[PDB]
């Protein structure tokens, strides 16, 4: 599958 | 070398805590996760949810990334997160951080892996 690679932002 | 996937976990996952304990959580965590080795990483977010819950964000709401890519996903629900921001006075190697705890939605870029 698909995994998180970068944290773009919150809220 | 550390994969992009492996680097994300390293820099943003903290499933052993439901929330930042004290005002020192960021000082503690930036160092231990190794984000203060060549310089002080100016900003960083720690997420306190289980890794399946964060991986799952990749099958949630598709949104555009900041850079315009189209592989960003916003969680449907708010999550426990700790915001770390380098203080005004923070000078390397004495990296200092303001710790902000909150519940919010997160947006992350996803890649195949």
């Amino acid at each position: 599958p698909y995994v998180p690679v970068h944290f773009d932002a919150s809220v | 070398k550390e994969t992009a996937a492996a680097k994300f976990e390293r820099q943003h996952m903290d499933s052993s805590t439901s929330a930042a304990s004290s005002s020192n959580y960021c000082n503690q965590m930036m160092k231990s996760r190794n984000l203060t080795k060549d310089r002080c990483k100016p900003v960083n977010t720690f997420v306190h949810e289980s890794l399946a819950d964060v991986q799952a964000v990749c099958s949630q709401k598709n949104v555009a990334c900041k850079n315009g890519q189209t592989n960003c996903y916003q969680s449907y629900s708010t999550m426990s997160i700790t915001d770390c921001r380098e203080t005004g006075s923070s000078k390397y190697p004495n990296c200092a951080y303001k710790t902000t705890q909150a519940n919010k939605h997160i947006i992350v870029a996803c890649e195949g892996n």
